[PDB]
C-alpha cells in the first residue's frame, strides 16, 4: 500500500524482464562478433534498438517514483541507476543535433585521411599508418610531420564541432541537476546515504590532487632517466634540463611510454624474461595457457571456468573462412553465461592477457546473485584494477618457475628486476601525469574556468606543468589538440584509469600481505594462497550493491584511494633511479620548448 | 499387479508449468523405486522420514505425482520450509512434508536455439499460497492503489511471466524438470507398493 512496495515490485518486473531482453541482445552481439556478416550485423541492431526502447520506456517508468521516499539502500540504488534516462531531458531538436555532432565528430576521428605533400594518392591511415610511425621510427622530422599533420587535420575540424559540444553537454548536465558535464562524470564515484562511508563529488577532485602530489617526485625522477635516455638517443633535440617534447613519446599522445623500452633499458646486454620458446617446445596451445590460467585462480580459492565458458568461448582464430573481431574481451551475456572472445597466439603477453581476460570473468561470475542494475564493478574503475592484479601475479619469475616454464637453475638478479620495473613503470607511472593531467583540463573546460578562447594555452601550459612534456610546434585557438585523443573525441571519461592504476596496487599490496609475503612487492605471487583469494572474493561478490568506499575497505582495510601500495612497489626502481640521476638535473622548467630557439 | 506409469509421468514429451502443475493421482499398481533409485541421471533425489531404498516395503493409501520445469537455481525451492517465488506464488510444500523430489537437468529438451519462451511462472500475489494449493488465475496484479480496469498500466502488470530457456545458458538459468512424489496415509486400504 506505501510506495516503497510498488517501487520493489516494479524492480522486480523490470530486473526478470531486462534479464531475458539483455540475455538476447548480448546473444545476438555475440554471433555477430565471431561471425562477420551483414545478417549478423542486422540482428545485432535490432536487438540493440529492442533493449535500448525498453531501458528507455522503463526509465520513464521508473520517474514515477521518488527517490526521498524510499529507506531501502539497494532499492534505493537500483531505482537511481533507473531514473537517470540522460539526453531525453533535453529537446528533441538540441537531442539530435548532439547525436550528429557526437557522430560526426567519431567519424572525423576513425576516417582520418592524412597526407604527406609529396604524393597526394598513397598516404597512411591512423591504424596501421602514423601509430606505428610514431610507435618504431625514430627520425625526428618523420615523427614531428606525423604529430603535427595528425593534429592540424583532426583538431582544427573537431575544434567548432567540440565547442558546440561543450555547450550541449552542460546544458543537459545542468537540467540534470548536475553543475556540468564534469560533475556528471563524477557522479560515478558519489556517495549518499550511507554514514560513515560518504563520497562527494568534489572530494574526488581532492583526493586525485592529493594522489598526484604524493606521486610527484618518482614521476620526475622516472622523467629525468628517460629525459636523459632520450638526450642519448636524441643528440641535439631535447634540453638536458627542460621538458620533453611531445612526439617522442612512444605514441601518437605520449599516454604510454612502454615504446621507449629499448630506448631507455637500464641494462640492454641482459636479457629480459620470456617464455614463448618454452611454450613453443612443450606443445602448449591456446587450451593450455587458459586451463594454466584456471589452475592459478583455482589455487587461490575461487571457482573454476562453468562447462559453457569451455563450450562456448571462442579461444583460437576461427581459421580463415570466417571472419572476427580479434580483440580479447570478457563476456557476461547474462542468465549465467560467461565467454572468452580472444585470439590467442603462443606468446607470453597472450598468457598474461589471458590472465587479465579470466581475472575479468571471476569478477563477473562473482557477483551474479546480485540484481540485475547492481551486476557491475564498485564504480567505473574496479574491473581492470582486478584484471591487472591478476596479470601482474601470474607476470612474476616465481609462478613462470612454477608452471614449469622457467628453468629452476634460473638465476635472478638485480638488473632483470630493474629493467622489469623499468618497463613496469613506463608501461603504469608514465600514464598517471597524462591522465590526471587531461582529466583536469576536460572538467576545467566543462566547469567554465577556461574560456573557448583560452583551450589550447591552458591545454599545453598544464602539459608542461605537469606531465613536463612540451610542444615542438606552436598551436594557435584553431588547434582542438585534446580531441586528437580517442576517448575526448567518443565522449569516454578518463580518470577511470589513474583511479584503476592507484587501486590495482592497493588490492595487490593488500592481498600480498594477506599472502605472507616477505620481500619486495614486485616479486609476489598470490598462488596457493586461499586467504587472499576469499579476502579479494568478498569484495567481488558485493558488486555495486555496497559502496565503493565499503567494498575497498572490505580488502585493503582503508576507505580512501591511496599511493602509498604503488610507492612500496616501486620502490627498488625508486632508489635505483635516485643512484643514478645524482649526476644529473632532476625536474623541468616550463618555459623552454623547441619552437622558440 | 501393474506397473504404475511411471513412464507417462518422467519420460512424458513436456512437463507443465510450475505455476500450472500436473497433479496426477496414481494408485492400484506396483512401483519398484529401486530402479528410479538406480536410474543416476538425476541431480537431486532427497527425502527425510523414511529412505527411499528402506520405503520400498512400504505403501500407504493414495500417492500424488507432482511435475513441472523451473530453473536451475529454483529447485533449492523445492523443499520444505523454504522462501522464494517459486515456494510462495508457484508451489508450497508443508513442513510435515512425507515423499521427495526427482529433478534432473533437461537442456537437451526444454531449451531451443532463439529461446524456448513457453514455460511460465507467476511473480507477484497478493497473499502466499498455502501448501498444496494451486493458483492458475490470469487477472491483473494491482500493486498501487487504483483499480486499473483489468488492463495493464502504472502499477498493474500480468503476474504471469516466461522463462527465456536457451541451450547456452548457465547451470543456474538452465530448464529442471522437477518430480514431486507425495505418500498420504487414510483409514484405508494400502494398494500401491512393490
Ligand atoms: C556465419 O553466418 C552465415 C550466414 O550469416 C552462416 O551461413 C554460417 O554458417 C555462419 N558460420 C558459423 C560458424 O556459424
Ligand atoms: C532491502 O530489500 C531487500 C529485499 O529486496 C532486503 O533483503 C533488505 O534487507 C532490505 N534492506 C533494507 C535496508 O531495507
Ligand atoms: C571445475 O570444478 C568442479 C568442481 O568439482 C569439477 O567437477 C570440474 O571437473 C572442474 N572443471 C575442470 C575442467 O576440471
Ligand atoms: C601451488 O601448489 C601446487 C600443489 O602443491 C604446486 O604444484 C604448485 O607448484 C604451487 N605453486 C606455487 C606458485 O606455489
Ligand atoms: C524415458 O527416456 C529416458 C531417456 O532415454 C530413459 O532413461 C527412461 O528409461 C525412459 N522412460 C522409461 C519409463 O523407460
Ligand atoms: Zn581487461
Amino acid at each position: 500500500s506505501t510506495i516503497e512496495e510498488q517501487a520493489k515490485t516494479f524492480l522486480d518486473k523490470f530486473n526478470h524482464e531486462a534479464e531475458d531482453l539483455f540475455y538476447q541482445s548480448s546473444l545476438a552481439s555475440w554471433n555477430y562478433n565471431t561471425n562477420i556478416t551483414e545478417e549478423n550485423v542486422q540482428n545485432m541492431n535490432n536487438a540493440g534498438d529492442k533493449w535500448s526502447a525498453f531501458l528507455k520506456e522503463q526509465s520513464t517508468l521508473a520517474q514515477m517514483y521518488p527517490l526521498q521516499e524510499i529507506q531501502n539502500l539497494t532499492v534505493k540504488l537500483q531505482l537511481q541507476a533507473l531514473q537517470q534516462n540522460g539526453s531525453s531531458v533535453l529537446s528533441e531538436d538540441k537531442s539530435k543535433r548532439l547525436n550528429t555532432i557526437l557522430n560526426t565528430m567519431s567519424t572525423i576521428y576513425s576516417t582520418g585521411k592524412v597526407c604527406n605533400p609529396d604524393n597526394p594518392q598513397e598516404c597512411l591511415l591512423l591504424e596501421p599508418g602514423l601509430n606505428e610511425i610514431m610507435a618504431n621510427s625514430l627520425d625526428y622530422n618523420e615523427r614531428l610531420w606525423a604529430w603535427e599533420s595528425w593534429r592540424s587535420e583532426v583538431g582544427k575540424q573537431l575544434r567548432p564541432l567540440y565547442e558546440e559540444y561543450v555547450v550541449l553537454k552542460n546544458e543537459m548536465a545542468r537540467a540534470n541537476h548536475y553543475e556540468d558535464y564534469g560533475d556528471y562524470w563524477r557522479g560515478d564515484y558519489e556517495v549518499n546515504g550511507v554514514d560513515g562511508y560518504d563520497y562527494s563529488r568534489g572530494q574526488l577532485i581532492e583526493d586525485v590532487e592529493h594522489t598526484f602530489e604524493e606521486i610527484k617526485p618518482l614521476y620526475e625522477h622516472l622523467h629525468a632517466y628517460v629525459r636523459a635516455k632520450l638526450m642519448n638517443a636524441y643528440p641535439s633535440y631535447i634540453s638536458p634540463i627542460g621538458c620533453l617534447p611531445a612526439h617522442l613519446l612512444g605514441d601518437m599522445w605520449g599516454r604510454f611510454w612502454t615504446n621507449l623500452y629499448s630506448l631507455t633499458v637500464p641494462f640492454g646486454q641482459k636479457p629480459n624474461i620470456d617464455v614463448t620458446d618454452a611454450m613453443v617446445d612443450q606443445a602448449w596451445d591456446a587450451q593450455r595457457i587458459f586451463k594454466e590460467a584456471e589452475k592459478f585462480f583455482v589455487s587461490v580459492g575461487l571457482p573454476n571456468m562453468t562447462q559453457g565458458f569451455w563450450e562456448n568461448s571462442m579461444l583460437t582464430d576461427p581459421g580463415n573462412v570466417q571472419k572476427a573481431v580479434c580483440h580479447p574481451t570478457a563476456w557476461d551475456l547474462g542468465k549465467g553465461d560467461f565467454r572468452i572472445l580472444m585470439c590467442t597466439k603462443v606468446t607470453m603477453d597472450d598468457f598474461l592477457t589471458a590472465h587479465h581476460e579470466m581475472g575479468h570473468i571471476q569478477y563477473d561470475m562473482a557477483y551474479a546473485a546480485q540484481p540485475f542494475l547492481l551486476r557491475n564493478g564498485a564504480n567505473e574503475g574496479f574491473h581492470e584494477a582486478v584484471g591487472e592484479i591478476m596479470s601482474l601475479s601470474a607476470a612474476t619469475p616465481k609462478h613462470l618457475k612454477s608452471i614449469g616454464l622457467l628453468s629452476p637453475d634460473f638465476q635472478e638478479d638485480n638488473e632483470t628486476e630493474i629493467n622489469f620495473l623499468l618497463k613496469q613503470a613506463l608501461t603504469i607511472v608514465g600514464t598517471l601525469p597524462f591522465t590526471y593531467m587531461l582529466e583536469k583540463w576536460r572538467w576545467m573546460v566543462f566547469k567554465g574556468e577556461i574560456p573557448k578562447d583560452q583551450w589550447m594555452k591552458k591545454w599545453w601550459e598544464m602539459k608542461r606543468e605537469i606531465v613536463g612534456v612540451v610542444e615542438p610546434v606552436p598551436h594557435d585557438e584553431t588547434y582542438c589538440d585534446p580531441a586528437s585523443l580517442f576517448h575526448v573525441s567518443n565522449d569516454y571519461s578518463f580518470i577511470r584509469y589513474y583511479t584503476r592504476t592507484l587501486y590495482q596496487f592497493q588490492f595487490q599490496e593488500a592481498l600480498c600481505q594477506a599472502a605472507k609475503h616477505e620481500g619486495p612487492l614486485h616479486k609476489c605471487d598470490i598462488s596457493n594462497s586461499t586467504e587472499a583469494g576469499q579476502k579479494l572474493f568478498n569484495m567481488l561478490r558485493l558488486g555495486k550493491s555496497e559502496p565503493w568506499t565499503l567494498a575497498l575497505e572490505n580488502v585493503v582495510g582503508a576507505k580512501n584511494m591511496n599511493v602509498r601500495p604503488l610507492l612500496n612497489y616501486f620502490e627498488p626502481l625508486f632508489t635505483w633511479l635516485k643512484d643514478q640521476n645524482k649526476n644529473s638535473f632532476v625536474g623541468w622548467s616550463t618555459d623552454w620548448s623547441p619552437y622558440a630557439d | 499387479t501393474n506397473l504404475c506409469p511411471f513412464g507417462e509421468v518422467f519420460n512424458a514429451s513436456k512437463f507443465a508449468s510450475v505455476y500450472a502443475w500436473n497433479r496426477k493421482r496414481i494408485s492400484n499398481c506396483v512401483a519398484d523405486y529401486s530402479v528410479l533409485y538406480n536410474s543416476t541421471s538425476f541431480s537431486t533425489f532427497k527425502c527425510y522420514g523414511v529412505s527411499p531404498t528402506k520405503l520400498n516395503d512400504l505403501c500407504f493409501t493414495n500417492v500424488y505425482a507432482d511435475s513441472f520445469v523451473v530453473k536451475g537455481d529454483e529447485v533449492r525451492q523445492i523443499a520444505p520450509g523454504q522462501t522464494g517465488v517459486i515456494a510462495d506464488y508457484n508451489y508450497k510444500l508443508p513442513d510435515d512434508f512425507t515423499g521427495c523430489v526427482i529433478a534432473w537437468n533437461s537442456v537437451k529438451q526444454d531449451a531451443l536455439t532463439g529461446g524456448n519462451y513457453g514455460y511460465l511462472y507467476r511473480l507477484f500475489r497478493k497473499s502466499k499460497l498455502k501448501p498444496f494449493e494451486r493458483d492458475i488465475s490470469t487477472e491483473i496484479y494491482q500493486a498501487g492503489s487504483t483499480p486499473c480496469n483489468g488492463q495493464v498500466g502504472l502499477n498493474c502488470y500480468y503476474p504471469l511471466e516466461r522463462y527465456g530457456f536457451h541451450p547456452t545458458t548457465g547451470v543456474n538459468y538452465q530448464p529442471f524438470r522437477v518430480v514431486v512424489l507425495s505418500f498420504e496415509l487414510l483409514n484405508g486400504p494400502a494398494t500401491v507398493c512393490g
